[PDB]
């Protein structure tokens, strides 16, 4: 699924820059995505100020799979999504299961 | 401390948009029935008020 064409995804970039390179944002709902071993289950590198513990902290959902018929990507336990652009299209806004609901995308 | 359970303060101002999600609110806090969700972590509020909390603005006070 060529998702070079998002910003979210970047495959290029290895989890530990992923932490420092949203850090530069210095935003709350910076979200990002990155490529992960599974084919079919990439990472979702959600950065907000937050935690009073360490702060900034850098979230990392893991797209949750379920080989379904067809349903498979999901992080909420509420809606399934059969592309990871969709997941990222409806967290966006509305209502999901996100601590800053996705509002603020970056590129690598 | 951390026996079974632990509680939880909101840092921020945080508020509802779903019934599922809990409305919070700083220097309130709760109770942890589920820390296994790596998203939203379970909260009891004294009031009876069950819902998702956010996970990143939430943080075990560890007594």
């Amino acid at each position: 699924n060529n998702l070079e064409t998002y910003e979210w995804y970047n495959k290029s970039i290895s989890r530990d820059k992923a932490e420092k390179l949203l850090l530069d944002t210095g935003k709350e709902g910076a979200f990002m995505v990155r490529d992960s071993r599974t084919p079919g289950t990439y990472t979702v590198s959600v950065f907000t100020k937050a935690i009073i513990s360490e702060n900034p902290c850098i979230k990392h959902y893991h797209i949750k799979e379920t080989n379904d018929s067809p349903k498979r990507y999901y992080v909420a336990e509420k809606y399934v999504f059969d592309s990871i652009p969709l997941l990222i299209q409806y967290h966006q806004y509305n209502g999901g299961g996100l601590v800053t609901r996705l509002r603020y995308p970056v590129c690598g | 401390g951390s026996p079974e359970e632990t509680l939880v303060i909101a840092l921020y101002d945080y508020q509802t948009n779903d019934p599922q999600e809990l409305a919070l609110r700083c220097d309130e806090e709760y109770y942890l029935l589920d820390s296994s969700e790596i998203h939203w972590w379970r909260v009891q509020d004294k009031n009876g008020h069950e819902g998702y909390a956010p996970s990143s603005y939430l943080v075990e006070k560890s007594p």
